[PDB]
């Protein structure tokens, strides 16, 4: 996992700072906001994340606190396989496609579901067809 | 089930629409 040293030679740390000046109050930055500029730098926290910097910090980040927070961030491990392999699973007439309704519930039900109307905007701003390559959808996503 | 790889699907989602 990157420390903040690689973290820095991954992301302009004068934008890790100025989207924390954006959005801090007191000094500090909220995990809601760290995470909201976690994704403008190209980052994708997920809420295991988001849990163990509060259970480390609380729910307000000093800065040093935010850039331990980023470098959690990261996630080099990431690949388009696995996310595929996970829409996949419901494909069991293995036609390579899911309709916005079937991707809405995968995406809706477990994990950090999205709201019904976030998974629908992201998939309508996606295609405009009904039937989802989802191969195409996780290689969407993932850039 | 394949939970770990559906939370980074969703994490990728809502950085793409951040």
């Amino acid at each position: 996992v990157a420390d903040i040293q690689q973290l820095e030679e991954k992301v302009d740390e004068s934008d890790v700072r100025i989207y924390f000046n954006e959005k801090s109050s007191g000094g500090k930055i909220s995990i809601d906001n760290a995470s909201y500029n976690a994704r403008k730098l190209g980052l994708a926290p997920s809420s295991i994340d988001e849990k163990k910097i509060k259970e480390l910090y609380g729910d307000n980040l000093t800065y040093e606190q935010y850039l331990e927070y980023l470098s959690i961030c990261v996630h080099d491990k990431d690949n388009v396989e696995e996310l595929i392999k996970m829409f996949a699973h419901f494909d069991n007439n293995c036609t390579g496609y899911l309709t916005k309704s079937q991707m809405k519930n995968i995406l809706t039900t477990w994990g950090d579901a999205l709201t019904d109307q976030e998974a629908i905007d992201a998939l309508n701003a996606f295609s405009s067809e009904d039937n989802i390559d989802y191969k195409l959808f996780c290689e969407d996503i993932l850039q | 089930k394949n939970i770990p790889s559906l939370l980074r699907v969703q994490a990728h989602i809502r950085k793409k629409m951040v």
